[PDB]
Formats: C-alpha cells, structure tokens, sequence
C-alpha cells in the first residue's frame, strides 16, 4: 500500500527473529515447532539465511542491538529501491612509497 | 556481506548526480497547494472529479 | 524454484550428483572457455534449491543482457541495413539448403549403434524434432535469427504427468530474454579447487521499458530459474575480449558497416545541401533603430523574392508562367553612393568526387562480413567459404542433438551412457545444392582424365592400370575390383 | 460478438479448446515465434468474457496501427517511383508465371491419399480456390499486392443455413485496415507459464479517415472482432528492429530509394536554376524621399528591361523582332560621377559535374530493390534470384492451402486429423518460365555429354557403362534400366 | 482495476435500455394494494388459496 509497487519481499532480522522462523512450520498447518533447519543460523557462512515460504529472502542482522526485525520491498528495477547507492567511484587502491623515508 | 542485495544502483559517471520524478496531478494548476495526485497509493482517487 | 520444471531439475540434479561422484577435482579453472557466467557460492547456500532466487538477485545488480541487448540490438540493425543483409542472405542459403523433391538436414546413423531398432526410432526422433522446429518451413529462419544473434535458446516442453509420452514442441526463446550461468558450489584454505559440478542453468528475462521503435509492450518482472536440461540452445564459438560476452557474426560489421553508412550520408548530404540555387540580399537600412530599418528591408525582399517552387511530383516549376525567361533581371536600390546594398550567392555543394573513398569501404565492408571476394568455376575462395559454413552448421547443430538426446532419454529408448558412446559421431548431414556438387565434382573428373591420359602411353610399361586407377582416378581398393566386376559383365 | 460469424466461432472455439487440452505448460514466454500483436490478459478461473475485450480493444487500438498504416502508404509511393515499379514487376512476372495452355499452380497430391479418391475431391475444390480468386486472371495481381503491402487478407463466405455447401468467392480486405491479434489468456503465480491458446483471431479496422497523396479515404469507423477460420491471409516473415513490427520485402529498399530520387532532383533543380542568364542592376536613389527615389530605379527597369521570354511551346523566343541580336546593348544615364548605378552579374548554370556519384547509388538501389546484379545461361546469381522467388511463392502458398481445408472441413470430405497427416506435404507447385527451364536443362546437358566425351576412351576399361551413367550423366538406377530398356526395343 | 465480471455488464449499442420483468401475481387483480407475488422467495405459497 505504501509504495504502490509491490508488497515486502524481503527480510532482515535478528538471529532470534530467524531461529523462530527456522524453527517453526511456516506452512499453513496445524500447529507445530522443533530445532531449527528451516533457514541457516550461520552467519560464519553467510546472511542470506533462506526464503520464507519461499516468498521473503531472510537476511541475519548481526548487528541488531535489541531484538528487531525489518521488513520491506526491492522491485525488479533500480528506480524502485526506495534506497540507492550510486557508488561512480569504488575500491580504488593506491600504491607506492614516501621516497623521503622510501616507506611503502 | 549483502550490501546491495535490496539497493538500488544505477552508477554514476560523475559525482553529484539528480534523479528525476513524476507525479500525474489534477486541479488545473499543477503547483499549488490541495493540488492532488491522480495516482496516489494511499489517497483514493475522486470519482466526482471526472464526473459530477 | 518452480515444481513446473522438475523434470529437468531432477535432470541436471542427476547429473549434478554424478559430478559429485567424480575426481576432477584440483581444478583452478572455472572448468569452461566459452560459455556460461562465472559466480560462486557457499556449499552451504548451494545446498538450498533457493539459492538460485539469490543468485538471480546478485545477478540482478550486474544485468548481463543489458550488454547483450545492445550488442544483439547492433547486429538487428547491421542485419536490417543494405550490403550487410545480402551476404547473411547468401550465407543463410548455403547453411540451408533447399530443394524439390530433396532432402533436409538428416540423422546419418551409419556408426556403430546399440541396436538398429534404435536406429530407426532415432531417425524418427529426429524427424519430429524437425517437425517441432517447423525446420522444413522455417529452419533457415532459426539459423538466421541465430547467425545475427550468435545464438538461439528453445523452452523444452514435458507433460509432466507422462513424461515419456507427452513430449511437445520446441519454444524459441529470443536471446535477450535469458542467460547462462554458472556457479562455483565450494570453499577452502584459500583457492578452493574441490569439484565444481557448477549445475550452468538458466535464467529467463525479458524488457520492454527501455526504447522501441514498436511493438514492444512487456517485462519479466521477475526473472526465472529454468534447469539447464530445459532448455536447447546453440551459440556461436564467438566471445568478446573479456568475461563471457557472446560475440554475433557481424560484430565484424559494427565498425565498417556504420563507417559506409557515415560516409554514404555524408556524400548524400555535401550534394543534396547546397545543390539549389542559395543567395541573400543586404540591404542599407542604417541610421535607424532597428524595427524602422527594417521598413527599408522589407520594400525591396517582398519584391526581389522569387516566390517560385519546384514539382518533384511531376517536374515543374509552380508559379513560373511565361514558361521561362530568358534572363532573371533584379531592381536593388540604396540610399546613399555607399556600396552597401547587395546580392550574395552561395555555394555550391561541387562536384568534389573521386568517389573513391565510399567505394574502398564498401568492399572491405562487404569481405568483413564473411563472403567471397567473387561475390557482389572453383576457387580456393568458394571452398574456405564452404568450410565456413560447414562450421556453422556444426554449431547449429546442437539445436537438433540435444532435444533427439532428451526426447529418446526420456521415452526410455537410449540411456545416457549410450548416448556418450554412440556420439562420438552421429552427424547429421546438411543438404548441399547438387547442382554446384556437380559442378565441382566434373571439374575434378576432367582434371583426372587428363592426367589419366596422359600416363596411357607408359600404363603397362612403367605404371600400372591399377596404379592409374588408385593414384589418378582416386579409387579405394574395393571399388578397383567392384567397378571391374560390373564391367566384365557389361562387355558380354 | 456478431452472430454472422457464428459458423466460424464453431470452428475456432473448438480448435482453441483443443489446444487448451494440451498441457503445453511450464513455459514462461507465451509460445509466439511470428505473426499476431498479442495482448497480455487475465482471468478469474479461467475467462473473463468482454471484460478481457474492452481492456484489449482499448489498450490495442489508441497505441496502435500508425505504423502500419505508414509502412503501407510508404510502400505504394516506393513502388510508384522509378525502377522499383520494374523491380516489383519482375518480381511478381517470375512469382506468377502461367503462359499459353500450360500449366498453373497446381495442387500436388503425390503422397499417401485416403482412399485414395480424396483426391479427385481435393483437386475439385483446388481450381473452386483458384475461381474464388480468378487467380487464373488477377493471380499476378492479388500476389503483387500481398507483396508490395506485405500482407493480404481476404474473409470467407459461409451460407450460412447450409454451411456444407457454402463457400464463395473471396472478398479482399482493405490495406492498413487489419490487426491480427493474439491474448494471453492466463495468468497464475510468479507469472503465467500455462498452456497458451490464444484464439488468434483478427481484429477489423474501419475508417481510414485520413488523406494521401491527391486523395482521401472512407470506412464506417467500426471495430469488429473475429475468429481465424474466417479469413484466408499471409504475410511476409519479416519484422523489423523491434516487437512484431511487421514489414515488406521493399522495406529494405525505403532508405536509399528515397535518397536516390532525392540526389536526382537534387541535380535537376541545380540544373534549373541560373540556366538563365541572371544579373541585378545597383541603384542609387539617394538624397530623395522614396516617394521620388524609386524613379531612378523605375526609369532603368522600364526601358532597359530585359522582357524577353523563352518560347517553349516552339523553340523561339517569344514573338521577338529581329530575329538575334549581334550585341546586348544597354546604357545608363548616371546622376554622379560614381559607379553607384551599374549591372552585378551572378554565376549561370555551370557544368560542374560529373554528374556520376548518381551512379554509384543508383547500382546500389538497383540491388537493394531484390533483383539481378545483371539486370538493369546459367550463373550463381540467377539460381540464388531464383530460390528467392520460389520462397516467395511458398509464403503465398498458405492462399490456396487455407480456403481449401476450410471447405474440405465445412463440406465432409476431409477431417481435420487427416488435414494434419497429408501435410506434412501437399505443395501448390507452380510453372516455371519455360524458355529459362528448357535452357538450363540444355546447359546441364551439354556438360554431361562433355564429360561423358572425355570418359569415353576408358567407360569399357576403368569405368563401367552403369557408373558412368550414374555419376557423368547423373542418371538414377531406374531411370538406366529405363533408357536401356527403350534402346532395346527400338533396335527390334 | 476490479474485473467488472463482478456485475453485469450488457454493453449497448445504443444510449437507454430498458428491462421488462414478468412477476407471476395472485389475487384476481394484477394491480391493487396487497397484490402478491406468486415466486418471491421472502415468503412461502399462500398455503390455503386454491385451498380453504
């Protein structure tokens, strides 16, 4: 409703946020809950913990200083962002010595 | 890291750039104030407008 | 992850898992030269079938076919312009031919087989894979579309509910509306080399938001994961100086195709500006404040101008009765001894040409776009261009194995296995106009009976008439004594 | 839609419903190699019925058709002007080719038959085409529209009462008048991948309401939907840059046929103009008000003026007296002792070309126009001219394959499964012009007398009489059994 | 938008239509104060007209 453009597609949350995802049955059923396989808890190998429902890309805020969770929208272009990042100048290294001191 | 998995880009090829945007807006004038959006997402649009 | 496509997910999946079992291993390479994008991934994320929704969202940020596109759109056009239409026309001939009461490309299963009841059902395989493909109606459209483009993809279609029997025709999919990729499934202490099955999917597109002349009204929204099984395609052995960047035949063209262009305007330009008549007329209208002056101005143009036109419909002149004049006599006058007031008469776009230039470009235009020189007996030029085309077709090709390999595979008729040890060589073989077959092959009689001839003298003195036969004549042993045998009958 | 169709809609809602039957699903792009503009639609279950119309008819119709209308109008004025009148007469001349008492395209049911009576029916019907066309009269001309415009179409006529026994003579529809259209009649999740039907039916355009050269068009300004069955059409396979911008086989030729009139009359005007001799005289009517001043000017002109005109009805000068003049001699009068009143001549018009540069694109436009290098025996260019021709006539084909299974369905004599086994291959071959047939048959047949001349010396030692006739001669098996069997006979 | 497949739609071709309805009545008198309707759903058969 808010964009106009698509709903939420995406969500990045609390490791605690994730281990109940990944640890409940996010299908339509009857009641039901045990360890967590759902999605990766592992930050060591990525972020990207997995798709809820196959709808939502869950990512693990590492960072998260309470408990939270966001949710929110990226469409199939780069005008519907909502966020940019034009970067026109990234990484470039720098090499060579002070021949002064001839450090590097 | 997942830096841009949810950013948009779109480079630049200088610094400071601009975006543009455009809204559809009725009420004659297209700058001024209660002017409204013709297609605005939350805001219904006015049945009476067109019509009555 | 779409359930639509599993049967060629449980395709590649199977194959996947075959790498899996083999030690190619300790590999540095992306393990391909010409093919699909580069990417990696944790073993871990890999393990997910959604990791593919991921993937496709980093690929999202790094397009892809936005280069294709406007290298595929260059050579729509380069296509679509005069003197680079006609040598892929020539070229489109030769790779296909066509002929009356002739055959097509064929299945030539004259190798070692499994079983001849399988040779048989292949040959119908392989007939209805040309029915698919519409081939003998539009197979020389396909193969245009994919010289141009430097490739064709199709959508495979299976029942699925009975996918032995409900085996469908074949989608064409437009380059630009998917790409190739693959991805590393592995990590270790720095430089992992642990088997990289990659899986090489698909990844289906489409844009309509950027500019169009017409006809264009749709977008992918998303984009979508289709298992590397799905679909059949071919591509040119043609890649850019970097990355993955297929290269189309006329990328030749891109420089010198619009260099003629640029100088054939400009020639058209330099004559057509200039070629009428041009002139102005000055008038001395000073010692006023500019909107006066031009009271001077205006009482001398509104008489000098010559209000006349020219009929390119029909060649005339519009408002010239008497029919002409013998002379165009003009009345300028000025207000003082000052010789101010004037006419000019401009150039003057002169006849400059040497037309030499636009001619050079053409020619070397035209050879850069892979024909014979001779073009606008049999020459060393005619062959290499054979050779050419062959080399097309040999590319092209894949567009008929793959589906004869799915579709048998999947009826239960051919296993993979035997697939790999029958090919190897199952060639199809290209129909080729019988008329310049002719052509050369008399030439090259002529050229044998001559020099049979004129051995004659020493053939049971110093050479023999079987050295003739197999050295001159080009006959195999075999055909020594059958065409012997045939012509001991005849002489009873 | 409109009851008058009904026939028809019987026809095309049981081929859509068949299709739909197929589960030709999985497939993300909608299965459209060429042809129909589609028009993405939806539905609540499975249809939405004219809600899906009006979405369609709107969204379809305003941003739409122009282009049409312009490759059309642009085609005509193309094939009005010079050498592309002769190129698109050599065209249809060697497309439809009949002479006296010969043959004419003729329906070719050599294959597998029913049983096999079907054919007489079928041949029945072929020549009902033919009369429904008087393709045997105006073939020459309803091809050379379909080819000049690109396309044609013509509805079909149902009794309707007694449907069986209903089919009459085409009526042709107006140019520019059609939009052949397709919906995608589905969506789901993640984007419709299922069976795709599409109706494809047309869309009839009325009120060209417009202006063109020297004329002005009328229609009723209705739009009326259609199924298929009920018109007989073709078009070229031939789109431009984007979408399905469907265009002729003169498109390739717009660009440089209107620049080479251009740099003609280009030539022409420079040529006009200063023919005549051209010079204005300088006036000074200072120190008087303009009222007074134009006296010195109106004076000169009113004796000295040159009033002589060119007679271009007669080649004289205009009722002058005497008959030439040695000397032009003319004379002022000056108020001062300044050349301030005097004559400025401007430049005539000088031959500054070589006018060749035309030639050049001329040459070009030539081959651009689709014909001959060497129009303005046998050679490469000639048989590659002729493969054109013959497609050509294979895309017009679909004319005479269309209103003949439609009757032979409407009537009982076919069904439609054997519609679909006989082709497969059923081709309306025509003649050929019977001079250049002839000839080449001589050509080929004087080089095989050639070679078997040469062979000669050796076809009772190397070469046998059967090979011989096999490989020099080019003769099949049957066919030496044939011709030595009719020697036999003729030496009893 | 919402598919007007929600409504009738009956497109004209022509401004002004009119619906006719056929209301089966009872009572001797099809128009009077207190006339019924012989199929309306609201109520049941007048159980005793033909009857008591």
């Amino acid at each position: 409703r808010q964009t106009g453009r698509g709903e939420g597609n995406f969500i990045i949350a609390s490791r605690n946020v994730v281990n109940v995802l990944a640890s409940v049955d996010t299908g339509i059923s009857y009641a039901a809950q045990g360890l967590a396989t759902g999605f990766s808890t592992d930050t060591t190998k990525s972020v990207f913990a997995g798709v809820l429902g196959g709808k939502y890309r869950v990512y693990i805020d590492q960072y998260a200083k309470q408990d939270y969770f966001t949710v929110g929208y990226k469409g199939p272009n780069e005008m519907d962002a909502g966020i940019y990042y034009a970067p026109y100048v990234a990484l470039t290294p720098l090499r060579g010595s002070d021949p002064k001191n001839f450090q590097p | 890291l997942i830096a841009f998995d949810i950013c948009g880009v779109q480079p630049m090829n200088s610094p400071t750039g601009q975006v543009f945007a455009l809204r559809a807006v009725y009420g004659k004038d297209p700058v001024a104030a209660g002017a409204k959006e013709a297609f605005h997402p939350m805001y219904g649009p006015d049945a009476m407008f067109s019509g009555q | 992850v779409l359930s639509l496509f599993a049967p060629w997910a449980k395709m590649d999946e199977r194959n996947f898992k075959d790498q899996e079992k083999e030690d190619l291993v300790s590999i540095t390479a992306p393990k391909l030269d010409d093919g699909a994008r580069e990417f990696e991934v944790s073993s871990n994320e890999a393990a997910s079938p959604y990791n593919a929704a991921f993937q496709t969202i980093f690929g999202s940020y790094e397009p892809g076919m936005k280069t294709t596109r406007e290298l595929i759109d260059t050579y729509r056009n380069l296509m679509n312009n005069y003197e680079v239409d006609n040598a892929v026309s020539e070229i489109v001939s030769d790779a296909i031919v066509y002929e009356d009461d002739t055959e097509v490309v064929a299945l030539n299963l004259d190798k070692s087989k499994f079983s001849p009841k399988i040779k048989n059902m292949m040959l119908d395989e392989f007939s209805d894979v040309l029915n698919h493909l519409s081939f003998q109606r539009k197979g020389s459209d396909h193969f245009r579309r994919w010289y141009v483009d430097s490739r064709i993809f199709f959508h495979k279609i299976i029942d699925p509910k009975r996918p032995k029997e409900g085996i469908k025709e074949l989608r064409r999919l437009d380059p630009r509306q998917v790409q190739y990729v693959r991805e590393i499934i592995t990590e270790t202490e720095a430089g992992t080399k642990i088997v990289k099955g990659y899986k090489e999917y698909f990844i289906y597109d489409t844009a309509h938001e950027s500019y169009a002349c017409d006809g264009r009204m749709y977008e992918a929204g998303t984009k979508i994961k289709i298992p590397k099984a799905a679909v059949v395609y071919a591509h040119s052995g043609l890649v850019d100086c970097c990355g993955k960047n297929i290269i189309g035949y006329l990328h030749r063209a891109v420089k010198p195709a619009n260099q003629l262009k640029l100088l054939e305007d400009a020639v058209v330009i330099y004559r057509i500006t200039r070629a009428p008549d041009r002139r102005v007329w000055y008038v001395d209208t000073g010692n006023m404040p500019a909107r006066k002056a031009a009271e001077h101005m205006q009482h001398v143009m509104n008489t000098m101008k010559n209000r006349v036109v020219y009929d390119a419909s029909t060649g005339k002149i519009k408002n010239q009765q008497h029919n002409m004049s013998m002379t165009e006599d003009y009345w300028l006058q000025r207000r003082d001894g000052k010789a101010v007031t004037e006419v000019d008469t401009l150039p003057g776009a002169d006849n400059t040409g040497n037309m030499e230039d636009i001619r050079w470009f053409r020619q070397a235009l035209y050879m850069a776009l892979r024909v014979p020189l001779s073009r606008i007996s049999i020459t060393r030029d005619e062959l290499t261009f054979a050779k050419f085309i062959r080399e097309l077709q040999h590319k092209f090709e894949e567009v008929f194995l793959d589906p004869l390999k799915t579709n048998l595979l999947l009826k239960g008729i051919i296993t993979e296995d035997e697939w790999n040890d029958e090919i190897n060589n199952i060639k199809i073989e290209f129909h080729r106009d019988s008329y310049f077959a002719e052509l050369k092959e008399a030439e090259i009689l002529e050229r044998r009976i001559n020099m049979l001839t004129m051995a004659e003298p020493f053939i049971g003195k110093y050479i023999s008439h079987r050295t003739a036969m197999k050295d001159i004549l080009q006959m195999t042993d075999e055909e020594i004594e059958q065409e012997a045998k045939q012509i001991e009958e005849e002489s009873k």
